[PDB]
RNA sequence: UGCGAAAGCAGUUGAAGACAAGUGCUUGUCGUUCGUUAAAAUGGCCU
């Protein structure tokens, strides 16, 4: 079910008063429904078995006004967060419902009696109880001006009062069940709604006939209107609000609800509304984000459509960043270390992308790309062999034997020696068909870079030998 | 149709200047420790704790007092020596945004780190003579300044009760204790 | 603060011929598996579906070889003369089995007992038997008649269809995979014909000029098809009639070639190739057909094969050789009271507002030789630099890592002739290497700075000395080779 | 109504805690994820939940600072070799993973309490946590620093302890840590004094004891919201794995040295794993997860157990963990299942 | 030891100095718990809250020679971690500025000073200032193409500077040195790490391209020769951290610096493509290659001289067809497609070949029409189609000997949507008695792209170290004070 | 230290005062000034 008890907006709609209990004990709050602070102070009830029932603000210091099981009436000052004043009614009989205009405050009894109390005097001015005015549990006051001549009351059928005359004026047929709210909306009609109804019906508060019926969706907790009765806003059970825009004006005889508005997380829950405020253009919604913590909603009615989900942000499944943290999870003060990972080394000398004789089995192994071959050739060591297999090959496959020889050269280092003689011999008999050729270093850039690296080391070679001239030399002597 | 302007730039002060000194930080925290106050060169940064976030930047350019102080062109030796949180020459005042600096030269500025800046702040000045404050310090209302001077390399400290007269309405300083030579204080 | 940066080894520039992802993958084919047959194995299949096993033909006979095991475990041997092509249907129900004698016989493909059908395709012999991949009720049979004849399964007492205008010897067809009206038929006088089945067919619509007898035609796209005959293999585009690649990678003759697709692996598309010189080789369709790796058997290989796409398991490469061989290379693929008490580990957190995630991941171990730099023992980074076993690139990295902090003398202090020697030994090969030899000689003349008095004394010392002397002035003479070659490289190059 | 059947947890209720001062309740399990709740006895809502990846939750205590009251914390603990404390004033959740040269004698922090410490040379109180440790270790830690404060060790295998407060004078209280090992022998220290021992005593009767907990005033369940509303322990119970609880007066044991306790319970067959105390002290309920239905409550002074409640059809399950109320007088008892159960003394 | 702190209860002590790390010694037991590896050295320790909940450290980068750069880290007592820390820019200077005086250590190093050395370095610095003619305090800033984020190179390290928000984004180490390993103590201090000398972007923003030089150790055979490393990162820009693509080790040669570093046209491969300019007369051209997924060389121009200079600058047509080689006192117009110089069939008034007064400081093409080429002593603007001069400058009595070579690529800058040059100009400011003081005064120039007219003229009232040209018509400048002004409309 | 490519090429560390130690004398030191452009207190990095 829901947390909240009781709860109500103050007139104008600034400020939510809403009942939770704690533990065991109730305790009263009160929230700014505005935007533009949390309110930690709270009520709380002492007694475990004391419970509030009806409860309405006061329009000095602003007050509310909180009818208990007891029989006691507590006017509460918000700021001060103390009871002032508890008004008795002298009965240990429950307080079903108050009202106040002005000065008076009246409510009524578990046992049907009729209590009227004055504000500044702080006295029970009168009690009564009314034939034929039994199990009564909503008091409202008819508004007559400044006096107060007329009490509308509502067990399950509505009664009309006159107060002077303490006698029934207009009695109106209302529901099976006891009726759960019971407001007046315009000076000549009112309306009245019950415990488990969708209906609502309005009455003519002088001719007693209805008007019209108004249906919601579900069954209506809680009613709101505007002061020109030109809109109502009720919220459900299943927790939707629902506005009917200008119910009074003309299927005559039930009217069903304009407006539709919902509350869906973006997970997809769906978020009940409790307590609605509804006024000229402005609609405030409510509901419950954390178990007890409301949380308000301003709308513009008129421009929303027929069907409104308000989407609100929820905590689910959330990956709980850190200010401090990044992403990783690492210190934000930390520097990021240097990791080199899968990155190419290279270097600036790499230029590309800028008989008996073996050469039958050579050629072969040079077209074919063929590496046993080509070891079986190379493993000749003879200097005419080598040179006369160099000179009857063809010139375009040299080029080809350069770039093998260099990538063993480079690959194996202790090759490097005897695979010389072949490289040589290479550039020594097609030295001219080298010449012709361009692009050299691009074709030749295995050879280039496997010399360049060799040819480099040569004065670290010389230093060293030096140094070990020295000490060789030195214990030589010695 | 081409217009200079002094835009981004930070450079944190440090109470280094004096060089024998032990503790060089001047930024603080607040009395609720979800702010940090960071004096720069430029500027005085409040930091949100929870948030690292910058939150209000008191930049001595936009403030003509601040500029007439700091930003002087023909001096660059003032710094602001100590910040102290809430007001100290208002008592009894919570004083939760406010903060008084004080430069070596002797100048006394009460400032609010959040809202905006007051267009002219409550500025004083201590009665120094030939003088230069190293530090100030705060205890149970009871405030004293530290200055150095020189009657070796090494300077000299005099240690003055400071007070303020509110009919005055100027700080008064009374020659508690001094010393001579110091190398290094803590 | 900041996590410790790990120790970075030293990686050299990149030399010539490194290692290639295709090779990556393709070197992981280690296990081999040599198969005697009787005589030399003419063609390989595999089974389009689960569970993949090959189909090897060999003289009289058919074998199914598993894919788990590589052990034979179906037999055809019903056949009276040489059996040439066998083939699986696409859904892998039916085997088709081309003769010697004109026969084709079609088995069910788990039972050789079972004969579903007997066709008297030919007199002459029939070298080709392929199943319609698009269509299962058709059988293509290609003979030395020189005509190829599509049967259908039910009705096998008269051809469908021949097609017809082969001047010699058809002995490879092929369907392309878009079209199910063409059928490629490559013969021996050059020409692959391609026919289109719902016109007369015993005319080709056009043919494709590949120059040397064709061998094998397959298609590897619906519009691009490879033939191999000769050196080389050319792959022409459908459309165009034109050929956009040829390579001639190859000394003999290319004999068959697969192609597979979108198979785990770097390269997306693969086409395998084997010729008579003992090479199967891989080409990449999407890199203008280059050479990515190769295997060399002992014989000429008539006949290659890889395990199809959706293998889900082990893959195979398959390769049939003249000689009798057949050589398989492949890639392999608390009681209940107490669960009560201990329940809850297994949640991750799904029902919850709020997820926090510090929990700290396990790290790789850090070697020795980094603990030590990390907790600043020099002397024990140094010794735990050379130990056996331990790669020549790391022995570089904490050598490299000293000289960077500065700590070659504060490592090499306090050593006496013993100590001295692990670093004297890895230094004589370290001296012929081009990547070390730069630090090598820093570490050894720090050597001779400080212990140069005990040399005096010690006579082992004196031996290193002197081979790593003798070492130097080899690897200087290698230099200056190198310096002449390079000069006389520029002269030729200017 | 049952405390957690908004939101079912997936593993057994190893903690339990209820706030100081507000109506919540901490649920705490194996399933690494803490609950908190809003108690009402007829909807009791889920506020909200946060998990942990990889920390399991043995034991999580809210805790209130003494000095300033809007600093609030829960403080979390499994096998794991670190600790968490989330500031319920995205989460602020800080990790206390580093102790200041002990981590030998501190190998897990499941076992631990928060206290409230005067450290007397300004008069100010701040929270510490004692960590449970080998070797009869018990390592004190600052609450907000981290910092390692002291550390007492005991003689044999510890297997309990607690806090006690003693009141010296206005706006100022001593805190004394209560260990006890297997064998039944019984250290106090004071916390103030570097945690030098105030005295040792031996638990009459004494074998294989579990655990220890004062009552009565001031406890490590029931905090005091400010320094004047600190108490003294009336009762000490200590429990057994026999299913013994002995239960000792402290006015008359702080002075024999060897005390005679004024009853021993054996209701219980089973090892005693919980033992808790009513805030006025007048309920001891003594606990077993052992096995089914093994909770009792005792009537103190007359140390009487009640005989009407629990009951054959009471759906209490193994219980592994129980709280009470500070104000309301719920008992909140979680079991094995997941289910804390809430029921209501009428008498508070 | 630098910083020494205690609790408020006094039973701990807080000391940090020169090992980077913060020890927390217990009083009682003698046992130490470290914060080690932090961003520098701790100057200075505080225990701070009610229940000492944070730690207060003032933290110096003492890698940076040239200015003390101090970072105030505020830590969480619990966690040890940041609660805050606060830096301002972080730029290396060239030479030492004001008043700037490296902490004391127990030996005097690169790093630091020790007992005897302060004394002596205070007047030995102040006394340069006042009597030496070279005043270089220049930086090098790049400015991101998509994010407008300053980069500073900080030695072995690029800290990377939002703007607008006046803060930092993130740190980055990009060099192998030892870092951030260990904190160096004694002899260790007079080590070195690898210094970032450039760092560019390609216009895309998609690739960063940094070029180092790594230092050897002492008293070694390899103490002599130095190291120079190309390297090129990418990063998406989800990420704020780059990553290494391709590492080239002696891209010019072995032992042969880097100059200069031009990234190339968004023409030339979409912009990925450097070209990269050594000392000795050489040029290399490198392009992203998506194939091998790297960058190649691919084009080489030989150096082939005898002749060594740093006074280098390079500039690129923006159809890319034409490079501006400047090389001591010859210009040199080559063709991109050939990489080699340009030849004119018609060979009529067309001299690929310039030669000049003194040596290119700076080459700036602004249009493909105007040629702006700063010498030693004179800034001259040439009209490539004309083929002739249009005017030029005295930069003599401003630059005499003031600059190292090629350190007025920092000073001179452009704006490349409308063609607009700034040009700023710094001052000692002299005392009555004629020698020169500390202060120093800076003036932007603003001028059009022919140099005829000056459209801007400013004055600030400090030296002015690093301007260049936000990438929208704006110009960001950087003081010796570390603050940062735009001169833009 | 000045210039210069990295190689190199030129150039340079003087006084005064005070103190300490040894024996008026000798020597060293400098949280000293002026002039020139000019190693070492068993002491190693968190979870």
């Amino acid at each position: 079910d829901s947390p909240v008890l009781q709860s109500a907006y103050d007139p104008s709609g600034q400020y939510l008063c809403y009942v939770t209990v704690a533990l065991d004990k109730q305790r009263v709050g009160v929230q700014p429904t505005q935007r533009a602070v949390w309110n930690e102070n709270f009520l709380y009830l002492e007694d475990s078995k004391l419970k509030v029932t009806c409860l309405k603000w006061v329009n000095d210091t602003v007050a509310i006004i909180l009818g208990m099981n007891n029989g006691e009436i507590w006017l509460y000052s918000v700021l001060a967060n103390e009871v002032t004043y508890k008004f008795t009614t002298g009965n240990s009989y429950e307080i079903k419902d108050i009202d106040l205009m002005g000065n008076q405050l009246w409510c009524i009894d578990s046992s049907d009696a009729f209590y009227q109390f004055d504000l500044l005097q702080f006295k029970l001015l009168q009690h009564f109880r009314i034939n034929n005015c039994v199990q009564l549990n909503k008091l409202t006051i008819v508004p007559a001006g400044d006096s107060v001549a007329q009490l509308l009351v509502a067990s399950h059928s509505i009664s009309l009062i006159d107060i002077e005359e303490k006698k029934v004026v207009m009695t109106f047929p209302g529901h099976v069940s006891p009726v759960s709210t019971l407001q007046v909306i315009t000076n000549e009609f009112f309306i009245s709604g019950a415990e488990g109804d969708r209906f609502l019906n309005v009455y003519d508060i002088h001719s007693g006939m209805t008007k019209c019926v108004l249906v919601a969706e579900s069954d209506i907790k809680e009613l709101s209107h505007s002061g020109q009765a030109d809109s109502i806003a009720v919220t459900t059970e299943d927790g939707s609000l629902e506005i009917f825009v200008d119910p009074l004006v003309s299927g005559n005889k039930s009217k069903k609800s304009s407006k539709k508005i919902q509350i869906v997380s973006k997970d997809g829950r769906k978020v009940p509304i409790y307590n609605a405020f509804i006024n000229k253009d402005l609609l405030n919604v409510s509901w419950l984000q954390n178990a007890t913590m409301p949380y308000f909603k301003n709308l513009q009615w008129r421009e929303i459509p027929n069907e409104y989900t308000v989407e609100i942000s929820l905590n689910w499944n959330n990956k709980n960043k850190s200010a401090d943290r990044d992403l990783h999870g690492k210190d934000l003060a930390s520097a990021t270390n240097y990791v080199e990972g899968n990155a190419r080394v290279t270097s600036g000398d790499n230029f590309k992308h800028v008989t008996g004789t073996v050469t039958v089995i050579l050629s072969q192994a040079l077209q074919s790309n063929d590496h046993s071959l080509l070891e079986t050739v190379l493993n000749n060591r003879d200097e005419r062999v080598i040179r006369d297999t160099i000179f009857r090959l063809k010139p375009a496959l040299a080029v080809i034997l350069l770039e093998r020889l260099a990538e063993r050269i480079a690959r194996q280092t202790h090759r490097q020696g005897p695979l010389n003689v072949w490289v040589k011999w290479c550039l020594i008999i097609h030295g001219g068909y080298l010449v012709s050729i361009p692009n050299l270093m691009s074709t030749l850039s295995s050879l280039h870079s496997t010399l360049k690296r060799r040819s480099d080391l040569l004065p670290r070679l010389l230093a060293l030998d030096a140094r070990l001239d020295c000490t060789i030399n030195k214990f030589k002597t010695l | 149709q081409y217009k200079l302007s002094v835009v981004s730039g930070g450079k944190p002060a440090l109470n280094n200047l004096s060089s024998v000194t032990g503790n060089k930080n001047i930024a603080r925290l607040s009395q609720d420790q979800r702010n940090y106050i960071i004096p720069f060169n430029n500027q005085i940064k409040v930091y949100s704790v929870e948030t690292r976030q910058c939150v209000k930047t008191l930049k001595f350019a936009n403030n003509s007092l601040l500029s007439g102080i700091f930003l002087q062109e023909e001096e660059n030796n003032e710094s602001i020596v100590k910040i102290l949180l809430g007001d100290i020459t208002v008592p009894q005042q919570e004083d939760a945004h406010l903060i008084t600096v004080f430069t070596n030269n002797g100048h006394v500025i009460v400032l609010n780190y959040k809202g905006k800046l007051v267009e002219s702040p409550k500025h004083f000045k201590i009665s120094l003579a030939d003088e230069k404050l190293a530090n100030v310090f705060h205890s149970e209302g009871n405030y004293r300044i530290l200055t150095t001077f020189k009657d070796n390399s090494l300077q000299s400290y005099r240690l003055y009760a400071l007070t303020f007269d509110d009919a005055k309405k100027q700080f008064e300083v009374a020659h508690q204790a001094e010393w001579h030579n110091v190398i290094l204080s803590n | 603060s900041t996590a410790r940066p790990r120790i970075i080894t030293s990686k050299a520039p990149l030399l010539p011929q490194q290692t290639t992802p295709e090779q990556r993958y393709w070197r992981q084919y280690t296990s081999a598996q040599l198969v005697k047959e009787h005589n030399s194995v003419t063609h390989i299949s595999f089974n389009p579906q689960h569970p993949h096993d090959f189909a090897v033909t060999s003289s009289t006979r058919v074998q199914i070889f598993s894919s788990r095991t590589r052990q034979v475990i179906k037999t055809f041997s019903r056949f009276k003369d040489v059996v040439y092509s066998a083939s699986f249907r696409s859904d892998g129900k039916l085997l088709c089995a081309g003769d010697a004698t004109g026969l084709v016989s079609v088995y069910d493909s788990y039972n050789p007992r079972t004969i579903l059908l007997s066709i008297n395709a030919s007199t002459h012999p029939t070298h080709v038997t392929k199943f319609h991949t698009q269509d299962n009720k058709i059988l293509a049979t290609a003979s030395d008649d020189r005509v190829t004849r599509l049967w259908d399964i039910s009705n096998a007492y008269e051809p469908q269809l021949e097609l017809t205008g082969a001047t010699d010897y058809v002995r490879t067809l092929s369907f392309i995979p878009a079209a199910p009206h063409l059928v490629a038929t490559g013969s021996y006088d050059g020409l692959i014909r391609l026919y289109d089945t719902r016109s007369s067919g015993s005319t080709p619509i056009y043919s494709l000029n590949h120059d040397q007898p064709v061998e094998n035609v397959i298609a590897v796209s619906p519009t691009q098809i490879v033939s191999c005959g000769g050196n080389n293999f050319k792959v022409w585009d459908l459309t165009s009639n034109k050929k956009l690649y040829e390579r001639g990678n190859f000394n003999k003759a290319v004999t068959c070639l697969d192609y597979v697709e979108n198979f785990d692996s770097p390269m997306q598309s693969a086409l395998i190739a084997s010729s008579l010189d003992g090479h199967v080789k891989v080409f990449d369709p999407l890199d203008n057909f280059q050479v990515k790796f190769g295997w060399k058997f002992s014989g000429p290989v008539l006949s290659c094969a890889v395990s199809p796409s959706t293998a889900q398991g082990n893959r195979h490469l398959v390769a049939g050789l003249s000689s009798g061989l057949l050589a398989i290379r492949t890639k392999k693929k608390k009681s209940n009271n107490f669960q009560r008490m201990m329940r809850g580990s297994e949640y991750q957190g799904d029902q919850e507002h709020i997820i926090h995630n510090d929990k700290v991941r396990s790290q790789r171990r850090m070697r020795a030789f980094e603990r030590n730099i990390n907790q600043f023992k020099w002397s024990e980074a140094l010794d735990n630099a050379f130990v056996p076993g331990m790669a020549k690139e790391l022995t570089l990295t904490v050598l490299q890592e000293l000289r960077k902090r500065g700590k070659v003398r504060v490592a090499l202090y306090g050593r006496d002739e013993s100590t001295l020697e692990p670093l004297l030994n890895w230094c004589l090969k370290g001296i012929e290497d081009v990547r070390s030899a730069s630090i090598v000689a820093d570490w050894v003349a720090v050597v001779l700075e400080l212990y140069g008095n005990t040399l005096e004394s010690s006579p082992v010392l004196q031996e290193l000395m002197i081979d790593l002397k003798t070492k130097v002035r080899h690897e200087i003479h290698k230099s200056k080779e190198a310096q002449r070659i390079e000069g006389m490289l520029q002269l030729l190059t200017s | 109504k049952d405390a957690n059947a908004s939101h079912p947890s997936h593993s057994a209720i190893q903690s339990l805690s209820f706030h100081p001062s507000k109506p919540l309740l901490l649920t705490g399990g194996y399933d690494k994820t803490l609950r908190i709740y809003h108690i009402d006895g007829k909807t009791n809502h889920l506020v909200t939940s946060l998990h942990l990846v990889g920390s399991p939750i043995q034991t999580c205590t809210f805790y209130t600072s003494l000095s300033n009251q809007n600093q609030q914390n829960i403080f979390t603990a499994g096998r794991r070799r670190y600790m968490h404390s989330w500031d319920l004033s995205t989460a602020k959740i800080e990790k206390f993973s580093r102790l200041y040269g002990h981590e030998s004698t501190q190998r897990s922090f499941e076992n631990f309490k928060v206290a409230h410490l005067q450290n007397s040379q300004t008069n100010s109180v701040h929270g510490i946590v004692l960590l449970q440790g080998n070797n009869g270790w018990i390592n004190i830690l600052h609450s907000t620093s981290g910092l390692w404060l002291m550390g007492c060790k005991i003689e044999g295998v510890i297997t309990d302890f607690c806090i006690d407060y003693q009141p010296i004078s206005r706006g100022k209280f001593r805190t004394i840590l209560i260990a006890v090992n297997a064998y039944g022998e019984v250290w106090e220290f004071d916390l103030n004094k570097n945690g030098h021992v105030i005295r040792r005593w031996k638990d009459q009767g004494g074998v294989g004891i579990t655990k220890i907990q004062v009552g009565g005033g001031t406890t490590t369940t029931c905090p005091a919201l400010q320094i004047s509303k600190i108490k003294q322990n009336r009762w000490l119970a200590v429990g057994s794995e026999s299913g013994f609880v002995n239960l000792y007066d402290r006015n008359n044991a702080m002075t024999s040295s060897t005390p005679t306790p004024v009853a021993a319970l054996d209701q219980l067959t089973t090892t005693i794993s919980n033992l808790q105390f009513s805030p006025d002290g007048q309920i001891l309920c003594m606990a077993s997860r052992a096995v089914k239905d093994a909770l009792r409550l005792v009537h103190l002074p007359s140390c009487s157990v009640f005989s009407n409640w629990p009951t054959s059809g009471t759906p209490l399950g193994k219980v592994t963990s129980v709280a009470f109320s500070p104000s309301g007088g719920l008992l909140a008892v979680g079991n094995e299942q997941g289910k804390v159960r809430l029921w209501k003394l009428n008498h508070y | 030891v630098l910083s020494l702190s205690f609790s408020h209860d006094g039973s701990y002590l807080l000391s940090g100095g020169w090992e980077k790390v913060m020890s927390l010694w217990q009083l009682e037991t003698n046992s130490q718990q470290f914060l080690p590896r932090l961003n520098g050295i701790i100057i200075d320790c505080q225990v701070l809250g009610p229940q000492g909940n944070y730690y207060s450290l003032i933290l110096q980068m003492t890698e940076n020679n040239s200015n003390s750069d101090y970072q105030f880290l505020l830590l969480n007592a619990s966690d040890l971690t940041s609660k805050l820390s606060i830096n301002g820019p972080l730029p290396v200077f060239n030479s030492t500025i004001k008043h700037i005086q490296q902490p004391i250590s127990a030996m005097n190093t690169k790093n630091s000073n020790s007992i005897t050395s302060l004394n002596h370095s205070k007047k030995k610095q102040s006394r340069k200032l006042i009597k030496s003619r070279r005043q270089d305090f220049t930086t090098n800033v790049e400015i991101n193409p998509i994010n407008k984020n300053l980069y500073f190179p900080h030695i072995s390290a690029v800290q990377i500077f939002d703007f607008y928000k006046n803060e930092q984004v993130n740190y980055q180490y990009l060099t192998s040195g030892v870092n951030n390993s260990m904190g160096k103590v004694r002899f260790e201090l007079n080590l070195q790490d690898p210094i970032i000398t450039d760092l560019k972007f390609t216009k895309d923003g998609q690739w960063m391209i940094t070029y180092e030089i790594e230092y050897p150790p002492n008293d070694l055979l390899s103490s002599k020769d130095l190291t120079h490393i190309l390297k090129f990162w990418t990063k998406n820009d989800n990420e704020t951290n780059w990553n290494l693509k391709t590492k080239v080790i002696n891209p010019h040669g072995i032992s042969v610096p880097i100059t200069k570093i031009l990234p190339s046209p968004r023409s030339v491969n979409n912009s990925q493509g450097c070209l990269t300019a050594d000392n000795n007369g050489g040029l290399k051209f490198w392009s992203f290659d998506s194939h091998e997924s790297n960058w190649c060389l691919k084009k080489i121009s030989l150096p082939n001289f005898n002749h060594f200079s740093n006074s280098v600058s390079l500039a690129w047509s923006q159809d890319g067809s034409l490079i501006f080689h400047g090389f001591d006192d010859k210009l040199q117009i080559l063709d991109f497609d050939t990489f080699k110089k340009f030849e004119s069939l018609e060979n009529t008034k067309t001299v690929s070949e310039f030669t000049l007064d003194s040596e290119i400081q700076t080459v700036k093409l602004i249009n493909d029409t105007n040629l702006i080429v700063a010498t030693r002593t004179t800034l001259n603007a040439i009209n490539l189609l004309r083929g002739q001069v249009i005017n030029s400058f005295d930069l003599y009595p401003f630059v005499n000997g003031v600059y190292k070579n090629g350190h007025m690529d920092r000073l001179i800058t452009c704006d490349e949507r409308t063609g607009n040059i700034a040009l700023v100009i710094n001052q000692q400011l002299t005392d009555l008695d004629g020698v020169p003081t500390i202060n120093y005064k800076s003036r932007i120039i603003i001028f059009d792209s022919d140099l005829s007219t000056k459209l801007g003229n400013f004055t600030h009232h400090e030296y002015i170290s690093w301007i260049g040209w936000n990438y929208d018509t704006d110009f960001i400048f950087l003081d010796i004070e570390s603050t940062l002004g735009v001169v833009g409309t």
